[PDB]
């Protein structure tokens, strides 16, 4: 792994070392490049992890993030290129400092062999997160929201720290592979239940199922456009990697406790995406839409089937890069007209209509339609959670109704309707934006060619 | 030639020689002989230009072979040296097992197109022979969790004999 | 508008078109691999357990 | 209902709510020797005898 | 934990018989990180003065960076000493009391019972 | 944007607990969770309970 | 320009006691 | 050009190459740490071909 | 007066300046590069390059030689005349049955 | 912009708050109107005449004429039941 | 090697050129319309040919090809079918997109987006060959997704219509509702019967298939615009004439019950769902004809027939009458 993680730490010192205007230039060229270097861990042999070293380690599941994440990082500096602009060089250079470095964590953690180098690095995301939503943040509630964050999702981690430290003192060593090899069935004693609960929550936090989740409208909402992104594409699947990896030594205890998790996400999705039927706020509607989406993961691998795993990486990849689309996209609408409200800005087609073509393959990726990594994600959960209770799709199907409605209101109210009379400011778009949502865009539907990279370890 | 024709077993192809006794010519015959004229030869001309230039270099490749090694049954417990190469062994064998239902569904399909309307009555081999491999394919991988493992598979095999033994007994008591 | 989908269609071709012909050239002047019966005393490399010789240059020089 | 108006004022608000009275008066002492050596005569009485710790 | 060890004379940060384990090469990845760490504080020791941080005088870097590594050195030793020393009295113990450790027979997967649990 | 405002934030500063509050509350929030858990219960129970002695039929079901 | 804290929000920050009450009203 | 300005500038481009052919460096590096069972375990364990000395690096 | 401050700014639209201003920086030189290597580093060298890539990469899972080896097992068992696959796995020949 | 005290508080109780509150959303005490306190948080924010906005007069000079909403004039809490595209409460010839 | 399954397989493949050009943006913005047109009669007169060789001898070809991903056990993979409804209903369903491309060019030659309408028209074209053209639910799928995805847009055209997109969402609402049943008919078949492909479902012989059927049943009832599920069509007169001469009328509208003359194999096993289909075929003939004649608008009146008259073929399909049923489908 060193061929990415080395070049990435390299490369903060060299965007402190450019020239005051080359920083976004340098920047974003060689993070590309790492982007490059990081497609070659798509090759993933038989059945067995590709092992570098004692630290480090991918198989077929961490390499279809760990791709994603390097390929996201030049995405952020581009959707960042102008809203930071009117600032001093050191701070734009911290911008960019905080973000590689963020980035650098999550290379990492996707990475780590050790399952408490995993608890480290898992967690060591907070503090840059933290740093871009309270700093930059272009809002007065980003405090709260901030505070809101951490204290979720540390108060859930703290109880998982003392749970590996405890199976390290049972077991010896927490190596994922020794973990899976020598795994052994967990007992249905009231100690290790509370061991499945402390070996959960961490997780499923930054999961967030229906409950707590209430730092997902407030972290996304006010925060900068790269750090809405980052934290709705990534660091949301890294809390769900953690699950796939962790659930090798909490069979069959998974069962016995999976209706109360299970019953709180799949009632869940309804009504978190009954939340986005009707939204004031269109980043708190793209919020919640991550909200519902992710449910479907939730429900997904705590069913711990072959096929719903299979399903869970997929909806794992494609949803990320469609939320961290749709939020350039509200970003780009709120730069123009500075406001985030959604009937503010309608009738925006007529007024720019690439925009609408790239908000229509947005919308239209989160209908999750086919033949795109969204439906074959879904479709994927459907046939496992159908198999394991024939009523669940009378459930997660009246979702896909739901989804389709809100998925679309968008689209109707901000781009077709009328344009806004009194709005008069809205200048045509960027090649900058437009460049940076054919990135999010088009490589998702060449993925639609060959999803077999990121169908997951169980393909 | 590229396949089998054991492993994909197909049915003698036999063709009537059609009698067209109406006078009016079936334009048919007519397309049958353009299309050959005009699409057919020079497909092929392209394509032998194309197979004469592809003996210019035969470039080989071979089929990798895994030597078998020993099992999970047989592994000494708790010793992760040998028991790598048995799961190794046994995930290695899902593979091909999978692959096995793979060409028996396929086959099944074949049959069913290929049949006809009499699809019923003229291949019942090809059902019984998938419901053999299902019915046994589900005795050995089916319901083994998200995170099968060999020794699991063991398990769950280990806890069918015991059924059936038991049920035997009772039987014979 | 205009200017932008000029600059994809026009450069997403600059690579476009040499890898086009590139993939097509080595496939109807190199050719197609064929199976084996692993001839004895040769022990093959990792690389030539594959049928598309692009695909075995890759496992050559970065596998 | 459920979301920004119970599910915050279950966990969130409940437990800052908590968390704040019981810093009201954790932080809110009198400043007088008297209250604090007094404190300290109930801690090492209660210690030795009724916690049992010499025990 | 070792502090009351047989043969332990206080106030030494390297005991002789120490000298008998290989010592760390200077390019140790431990090592370079106490380098690394050395330089990092040349650039705050700047920052805090309000210098040209990234050339604001090579001589108290230098000093920076050399005195994290000699310090780094020296409690690599200690640190692979002690590390040493507590395996190493750990196999005289297990040697020592053979009764307390006995090995249990080895079965194949072949005869222990896992009693599968199926999921559904 | 009071508008905004209104359906925003500036409605738990407003939310007093009364029992209608509670009574909503616990009615359109534990009370499906709850109800969905009997109904999947039940379901998963007597499709486990056909399993077990051998009365379902899945023959063909392998990929699941 | 994003929000920055007024008087006010450094009045919150300000008194005595940061979370004042009738005990510490004085 | 002048190119005294380009290479002051240009200078960081080259530094994130560097960094890559560290980390190949590296990566062939701790591999032989890790060496341990080569041509041991059965299913690959083979005579070693005449001239070479060592099978897989 | 409450405050002494300055008045918020206005949104600078980079097109008045220069008008093919390409959304990456006010200076002609330097945004007109920006997308230069965006572009080139972008869509070519990573997405359509890399494209070739993970398509042309070697055989995934093994995915072929599954099958491949698949093929020869079937003929053997097909023309044995035993059946095409045992219902278990590991044979209980070399098995210690408990009891 | 926008200044503290025009953001809806809490709920009136005296005439003064009332008062207050017909001046912030534009209306007057007479038929200003505010949500029953039953505790979910609508505070001081009028119940403007549920009728959607299908009903207003098309014809006059609406200055959002895809949402009949001129300017200034309380939103209605429920608006996007009632906008155009959604829910819409018309007068059913029986 | 019979040319049938070579270019019954390209009648796709010259369909999406016009889309491919169109963005390429070399077409001279004038006769962009004629070039559409040009190229579906282009088809139309192509796909006439495995017309010929069907009649002559009624082979029907599968043309199962690059194999997009093998899940343990399914080999999902693209495949078409050429079986009598499909190559039946190429012709019929190319011969009146032509003759709506002649039309359109004579009505809809006053908006400005013109070009666009054509591509969108073109658009809808082909993801309905891949509907009726298909050998797997997962195809199925995406021209099920396809045609109402595309209604949506085309529904809302003219878009700055309030009412226009109000009829856009409620087609898609109720489409997606069908939908569910569909989701429902994959899980059942990809559980029990283990595949996708309409061969293995045949041929492992679902002859319960009680929550298939149902969702099958569902399935058509939201697409094919029937009773609980029709007012989206009487809705759906917004859109340029043209757009509801081709979708709303006879193409796309009738896709509902093309999936069960796809399942006709197992529709008559399972007698309760047969009667369902009787259930619902009677009622929406008479409330849609009862609601038709007392209208007064050309274009409602018109599309209240085409329910009705799709109401009547849910009668056809119930007492296992397919090919008359798909026979109703082509006049
Ligand atoms: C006519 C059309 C032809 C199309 C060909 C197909 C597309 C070719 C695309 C080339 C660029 C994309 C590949 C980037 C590879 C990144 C490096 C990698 O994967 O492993 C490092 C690789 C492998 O790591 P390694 O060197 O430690 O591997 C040891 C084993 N050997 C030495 C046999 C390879 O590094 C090297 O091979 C070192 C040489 C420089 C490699 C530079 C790679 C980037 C530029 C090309
Ligand atoms: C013979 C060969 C003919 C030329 C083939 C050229 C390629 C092709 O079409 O292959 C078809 C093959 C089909 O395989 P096939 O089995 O049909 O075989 C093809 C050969 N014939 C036609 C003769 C049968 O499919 C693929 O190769 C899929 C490639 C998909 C690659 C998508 C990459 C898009 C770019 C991604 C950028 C972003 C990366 C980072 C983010 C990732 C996500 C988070
Ligand atoms: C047996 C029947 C079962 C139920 C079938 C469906 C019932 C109707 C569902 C909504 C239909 C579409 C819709 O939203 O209609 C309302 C409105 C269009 O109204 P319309 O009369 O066409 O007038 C348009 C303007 N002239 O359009 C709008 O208002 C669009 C914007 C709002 C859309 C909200 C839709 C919410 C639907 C929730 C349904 C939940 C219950 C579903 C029950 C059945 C499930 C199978
Ligand atoms: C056994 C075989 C029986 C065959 C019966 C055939 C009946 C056919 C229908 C006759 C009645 C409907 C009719 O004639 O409709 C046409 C006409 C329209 O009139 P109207 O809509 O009022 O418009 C006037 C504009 N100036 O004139 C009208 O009067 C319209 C009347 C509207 C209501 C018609 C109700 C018909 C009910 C039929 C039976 C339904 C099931 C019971
Ligand atoms: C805000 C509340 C937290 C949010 C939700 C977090 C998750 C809920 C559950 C939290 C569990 C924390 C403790 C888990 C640590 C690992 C425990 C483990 O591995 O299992 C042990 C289970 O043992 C326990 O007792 C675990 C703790 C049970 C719960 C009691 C403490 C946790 C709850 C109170 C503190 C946390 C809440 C915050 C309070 C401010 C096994 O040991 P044993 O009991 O078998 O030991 C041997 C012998 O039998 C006696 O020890």
């Amino acid at each position: 792994m060193l061929k990415i993680i080395i070049p990435t730490t390299m490369l903060l010192p060299m965007t402190w070392m450019s020239k005051h205007n080359m920083i976004w230039i340098n920047a974003t060229v060689h993070s590309l490049l790492i982007s490059l270097i990081s497609l070659s861990l798509l090759n993933q042999l038989g059945e067995n992890s590709l092992n570098f070293s004692l630290t480090f380690f991918s198989d077929s599941l961490s390499a279809p993030l760990l791709v994603l994440t390097t390929w996201l990082l030049p995405l952020m500096l581009m959707a960042s290129q102008s809203h930071l602009s009117k600032e001093t060089t050191t701070r734009k250079k911290l911008y960019i400092t905080m973000l590689i470095l963020l980035q650098l964590f999550l290379i990492m953690t996707f990475t780590a062999t050790e399952l408490i180098l995993f608890y480290i690095l898992f967690e060591a995301t907070l503090v840059p997160t933290l740093i871009i939503i309270t700093r930059w943040g272009n809002q007065t509630e980003r405090l709260n929201a901030g505070l809101y964050f951490l204290f979720y999702t540390l108060a859930g981690s703290l109880p998982l720290l003392v749970a590996l430290v405890y199976i390290q003192n049972t077991t010896g060593s927490l190596n994922f592979l020794i973990i899976h090899y020598w795994s052994h069935p967990l007992s249905n004693s009231w100690s290790n239940i509370f061991m499945w609960l402390a070996c959960i929550m961490a997780f499923m936090v930054k999961m967030p199922l229906y409950g707590l989740h209430l730092w997902l409208p407030k972290a996304h909402v006010e925060a900068p456009i790269a750090g809405s992104m980052v934290l709705a594409a990534v660091l949301l699947k890294l809390g769900g990697y953690g699950m796939m990896r962790i659930t090798t030594i909490l069979n069959p205890l998974t069962n016995y406790m999976a209706y109360p998790f299970l019953m709180l996400s799949m009632w869940g999705m309804i009504m978190t995406s009954s939340i986005c039927l009707r939204q004031t706020d269109l980043k708190s509607l793209i919020a919640y839409s991550s909200v519902s989406h992710m449910a479907l993961v939730i429900v997904a691998i705590m069913i711990q089937t072959p096929w719903s795993f299979m399903g869970a990486t997929a909806l794992m990849i494609a949803h990320g890069l469609t939320s961290s689309m749709l939020f350039c996209l509200a970003n780009t609408n709120y730069e123009r007209v500075h406001s985030r409200t959604m009937i503010l800005a309608r009738g925006l087609q007529t007024l720019l209509p690439l925009m609408a073509t790239w908000w229509l393959m947005a919308s239209l990726t989160n209908l999750a339609l086919p033949p795109s990594i969204n439906l074959i994600g879904e479709l994927f959960i459907i046939t496992a959670s159908f198999s394991w209770s024939n009523i669940t799709i009378i459930l997660m199907g009246m979702n896909m109704m739901i989804t389709a409605l809100y998925s679309l209101y968008m689209l109707i109210t901000t781009q077709r309707g009328k344009y806004t009379h009194h709005i008069n400011n809205i200048k045509a778009s960027f090649t900058r934006e437009n460049a940076l949502m054919a990135l999010h865009i088009l490589p998702l539907l060449l993925l639609t060619l060959n999803p077999k990279m990121i169908l997951g370890p169980l393909y | 030639d590229s396949w089998d024709k054991d492993v994909y077993p197909e049915p003698p192809r036999r063709t009537p020689a059609p009698a067209p006794q109406t006078s009016l010519p079936n334009p048919v015959t007519y397309l049958t002989k353009i299309f050959d004229l005009l699409v057919d030869r020079p497909v092929t001309l392209a394509r032998e230009f194309i197979e004469q230039q592809h003996a210019k270099n035969r470039y080989y490749y071979y089929h990798r072979e895994f030597r078998r090694v020993p099992d999970i049954t047989e592994c000494e417990e708790k010793d992760i040296l040998c028991m790598f190469e048995a799961e190794m062994q046994w995930r290695r064998d899902y593979k091909v097992d999978q692959e096995i239902v793979n060409i028996i569904q396929e086959r099944l399909k074949a049959c069913q197109q290929r049949e006809g309307e009499s699809y019923r009555q003229n291949c019942a081999k090809e059902l019984e022979q998938f419901t053999q491999v299902s019915k046994a394919f589900q005795d050995r991988y089916s319901d083994l969790g998200a995170h099968y493992s060999a020794r699991k598979c063991l398990a769950k095999q280990k806890q069918r004999m015991l059924a059936e033994r038991k049920a035997a007994k009772e039987a014979a008591a | 508008d205009r200017r932008f989908l000029k600059l994809m269609r026009f450069y997403i071709l600059l690579t476009g078109i040499p890898v086009a012909i590139g993939i097509t050239l080595v496939n109807v002047f190199i050719g197609e691999a064929e199976l084996a019966d692993i001839p004895e005393g040769y022990v093959p490399e990792h690389w030539e357990y594959f049928k598309h010789p692009i695909s075995r240059w890759i496992a050559r020089t970065f596998y | 209902l459920l979301d920004l108006i119970w599910l915050e004022t279950i966990l969130p608000k409940t437990t800052s709510f908590i968390q704040m009275k019981m810093s009201i008066m954790v932080s809110n002492q009198k400043g007088l020797i008297k209250l604090y050596f007094l404190s300290f005569l109930i801690t090492i009485m209660i210690s030795m005898t009724l916690f049992n710790y010499h025990e | 934990m070792m502090s009351g060890r047989p043969g332990r004379v206080p106030l030494q940060f390297l005991p002789n018989e120490a000298r008998s384990l290989p010592p760390p090469k200077l390019t140790d990845p431990r090592l370079v990180y106490m380098g690394f760490l050395g330089y990092c504080s040349g650039l705050i020791d700047n920052a805090i003065r309000r210098r040209p941080v990234v050339s604001a005088g090579l001589h108290r870097q230098l000093l920076y960076v050399t005195s994290f590594v000699f310090f780094g050195y020296y409690l690599l030793k200690r640190q692979d000493y002690m590390y040493a020393l507590r395996d190493h009295d750990m196999f005289a113990y297990v040697k020592s009391h053979p009764e307390d450790f006995p090995e249990k027979d080895k079965k194949t997967y072949g005869e222990i019972l896992e009693e599968f649990h199926p999921v559904r | 944007i009071r508008w905004t405002y209104a359906r925003s934030a500036n409605i738990y500063p407003n939310f007093r607990p009364t029992p209608k509050t509670s009574l909503l509350g616990a009615l359109f929030g534990i009370g499906p969770l709850f109800f969905w858990y009997y109904v999947f219960k039940t379901d998963r129970d007597k499709k486990e309970k056909l399993i077990q002695e051998g009365k379902l039929d899945q023959t063909f079901n392998i990929s699941y | 320009r994003q929000w920055q804290p007024d008087v006010e929000w450094a009045e919150q920050f300000g008194g005595a006691v940061m979370y004042p009450t009738k005990e510490t009203a004085h | 050009m002048n190119v005294l300005q380009i290479v002051r500038d240009h200078w960081v481009h080259i530094l994130v190459p560097v960094g890559f052919v560290f980390g190949c460096y590296l990566d062939r590096r701790s591999d032989e740490k890790l060496t341990a069972f080569r041509n041991k375990s059965l299913l690959f364990k083979r005579e070693l071909r005449p001239n070479e000395e060592v099978t897989w690096k | 007066i409450r405050l002494q401050e300055d008045p918020d700014p206005e949104d600078e639209n980079l097109y008045e300046k220069n008008p093919d201003s390409h959304g990456y920086d006010k200076d002609p030189i330097v945004d007109l590069w920006n997308m230069r290597v965006v572009f080139f580093f972008g869509f070519s060298i990573v997405l359509v390059l890399g494209s070739t890539f993970v398509a042309y990469l070697p055989d995934y899972r093994m995915q072929e030689w599954a099958r491949r080896e698949a093929e020869r097992l079937v003929k053997y068992r097909e023309a044995n005349g035993l059946p095409l696959m045992e219902s278990n796995c590991f044979d209980p020949n070399k098995i210690q049955l408990p009891e | 912009h926008v200044t503290k005290d025009m953001f809806p508080g809490p709920y009136p109780k005296t005439p003064e708050e009332r008062a207050a509150a017909a001046k912030k959303y534009n209306m007057r005490v007479e038929d200003y109107e505010p949500y029953p306190d039953d505790g979910m948080g609508y505070g001081d924010y009028p119940k403007l005449p549920d009728r959607s906005q299908q009903e207003r007069d098309p014809w006059y000079d609406w200055d959002h004429p895809d949402l009949r909403l001129n300017w200034g004039e309380p939103i209605h809490w429920d608006l996007d039941m009632y906008i155009r595209n959604r829910v819409d409460t018309s007068p059913t010839p029986v | 090697m019979n040319p049938f399954a070579s270019l019954t397989l390209t009648t796709l493949i010259i369909l999406t050129i016009p889309i491919m050009m169109s963005n390429s943006n070399i077409y001279k913005t004038n006769l962009y319309p004629n070039y559409v047109k040009t190229t579906v009669s282009y088809a139309f007169t192509l796909s006439l040919v495995p017309l010929l060789m069907f009649m002559h001898t009624g082979q029907e070809m599968i043309i199962s090809n690059w194999h997009w991903m093998t899940l343990q056990t399914v080999e999902l993979s693209l495949s078409f079918k050429m079986d009598y409804f499909s190559v039946m209903f190429i012709p019929v369903a190319l011969f009146v997109t032509w003759s709506i491309m002649e039309f359109s060019m004579w009505y809809m030659h006053s908006d400005p987006f013109i070009n666009r309408f054509f591509k969108y028209l073109v658009l809808f074209l082909i993801t309905m060959m891949i509907l009726v053209t298909a050998n797997n639910l997962f195809q199925l799928f995406i021209g099920w997704e396809g045609v109402g995805i595309m209604s949506f847009l085309l529904i809302g055209w003219w878009h700055g219509r309030t009412d226009a997109n109000t009829a856009a969402l409620q087609a898609i609402l109720y489409n997606r509702i069908g939908d569910i049943g569909f989701v429902l008919s994959m899980a059942w078949f990809l559980t029990h019967s283990n595949a996708w492909d309409l061969q293995q479902i045949f041929m492992l012989n679902n002859e319960c298939p009680n929550m298939p059927l149902i969702g099958l049943l569902l399935a058509a009832a939201g697409k094919s615009a029937q009773f609980g599920l029709h007012p989206w069509l009487p809705s759906a007169m917004e859109g340029p004439t043209p757009v509801s001469a081709l979708l709303h009328s006879s193409t796309m509208v009738v896709a509902g019950v093309f999936l069960l003359i796809r399942f006709y194999p197992l529709m008559e096993t399972n007698k309760l769902v047969q009667t369902m289909t009787l259930c619902l075929g009677a009622i929406t003939t008479l409330f849609t004809a009862l609601c038709a004649i007392t209208q007064n608008d050309i274009k409602k009146i018109v599309a209240f027939s085409t329910s009705s008259q799709l109401g009547l073929m849910m009668v056809t399909i119930g007492i296992n009458q397919p090919h008359l049923a798909f026979l109703h489908i082509c006049m």
